[PDB]
């Protein structure tokens, strides 16, 4: 009959293109976020580093790796969820856009938002996990429904 | 044949003049041995109203004024004056004179000597204060960057193990 | 007829395994290459830290990480279709454990060896994305071609 | 009343011996005249044969070796051995034995100030090359540790352009 060839097309072309996307996405999602907790620690390693040691060099260096981070965060927030926990990390960026310490280590304040910085970081950098597995769990319970019709078509 | 005037008191002595009695040394020793045991301030007093235009005058009054406690610098004037003095002068009073002449000039010599060495020791002590607070302001320094150095090490090992 | 159908079913859930357990063995292996890059980085920034210093807790700290990036090498063997560039990364790795140096800096040939270990970290990032990029790309094309063999070889 | 010798003949005063002149001062006037107006090598070479315990004696040998750069030691010893005999001073002789112990004893006294003053330059001159060295320490430890601070920054940097 007609259906079986035309359910074969639709099934081909849904799999199939399910199948490139999510690999795609998947694996841009996790290298994205990697990234970003390693320019997040370099971020933290900056400061510290020009705080003790004072070098407008640093300050340069510094600029360049929030821009980087900056950019890379904004090709991330159409994939967690919740806005809310991206715009946090946004402002928190924002935030540190400013270096300032009076002793040789970092102002208070501004230890305790580095510290919640990372701390947000991780929690990104693990939701961006969960997410991806549920992407993948999201194919394998389609094509298992996809069997599942398949098996009641077995019927006949 | 000289008389001798040690004996007697010495004011009178001081007090003679004359021309007669200056051909002799002895009442010039006597002179000299009574200054030092005369009161300095009386020795002033004694010699202001003594003039510098002849030489016998000056003469008493540098012994008069010589063992008193004075500074340098009129010491120097009378030293460099005394020749003035040495101008006219007889061949029995020029030993004494000379030996006076030493004695001035070892004393003078002594100030100079002790001054020279005041100096020294006061320029000697500014050196070394200076020396010491540069070495005070550059181990600021090497502590300052010791500091710097321990506090990166410290944000590197504590950055290593957050992992 | 029931028994191709039979087939069919069968076939497309040993399909959704397969899925599901390359999907998880390909994140699992882009994550652990970006960690070794990242080891790798952090490993010369302790070295040259530690010759600039001459400090044991630093060489402890070296230590430390050399012996995690080791793991992560032995756990990354049997990804990559070639040995030899790999078995190159382990022996570069195990002769990366005495620190030896002079004046602040690592002897020429120890630098060079380094320079040439972070490039060969660096092809081994590319080869192993590129083996990613490989085994997703077979799973869409064989999922495709079976799809659309059965389709078409059942029209009657 | 004393006789008169102003004429400085110094080629008998030792054989005079002052058996009779020890009342006449003019004689140790014309001793000191003819000592310190002649070479004093020929003065040490008739004092060595002179007597040293007689008090005239040794009182002439002081006289005449009194100079020719002699040490302050000995010079020191010679002044407490005349004053150690200077119980048979004449009266009359006295003034002039105190003004030559006066002469005598604050030249020691500047031949001491002068090594006194030399040991403070010597002492400040050690003190200030032991200050200057360690300085010269401090300083090397000091650009030694600059030099690891720069290097640290370096590689820091070098690390950062590497991504």
């Amino acid at each position: 009959l007609l259906v079986l060839a035309w359910q074969a097309w639709q099934s081909l072309n849904a799999l199939s293109d399910q199948a490139a996307v999510t690999n795609r996405s998947t694996l841009i999602d996790a290298r994205r976020s990697e990234a970003m907790t390693n320019v997040a620690l370099e971020m933290e390693r900056s400061y510290r580093q020009y705080c003790v040691l004072d070098d407008p060099t640093l300050a340069k260096v510094y600029q360049s790796q929030r821009k980087r981070y900056s950019d890379m965060l904004d090709a991330h927030a159409g994939v967690l969820p919740d806005d809310k926990l991206y715009q946090a990390l946004r402002q928190d960026l924002n935030a540190l856009a400013q270096l300032q310490c009076k002793d040789s280590g970092p102002e208070a304040a501004a230890a305790a938002r580095l510290e919640a910085f990372a701390n947000a970081n991780t929690e990104m950098v693990q939701a961006t996990r969960t997410v991806v597995y549920s992407r993948g769990q999201q194919l394998q319970q389609e094509i298992a429904e996809r069997g599942q019709f398949f098996g009641w078509q077995a019927l006949v | 044949q000289l008389a001798d005037y040690l004996p007697t008191a010495c004011a009178d002595i001081w007090s003679l003049r004359g021309q007669a009695v200056e051909t002799n040394p002895l009442y010039w020793l006597r002179t000299i041995d009574c200054a030092d045991r005369l009161m300095p301030v009386q020795s002033r007093a004694e010699a202001r109203a003594l003039t510098d235009d002849n030489w016998q005058n000056a003469f008493r009054r540098g012994i008069l004024l010589a063992d008193a406690k004075i500074t340098p610098p009129e010491r120097r004037a009378i030293v460099t004056r005394l020749e003035a003095l040495s101008a006219q002068i007889p061949a029995q009073v020029r030993p004494v004179y000379q030996i006076w002449h030493d004695g001035q000039a070892l004393q003078l010599a002594l100030s100079a000597e002790r001054q020279r060495y005041s100096k020294l020791q006061q320029m000697s002590d500014s050196e070394l204060d200076a020396l010491r607070q540069q070495q005070q302001a550059l181990q600021t320094q090497l502590d300052l960057t010791t500091r710097k150095l321990e506090s990166l090490t410290d944000i590197e090992r504590q950055l290593s193990t957050r992992k």
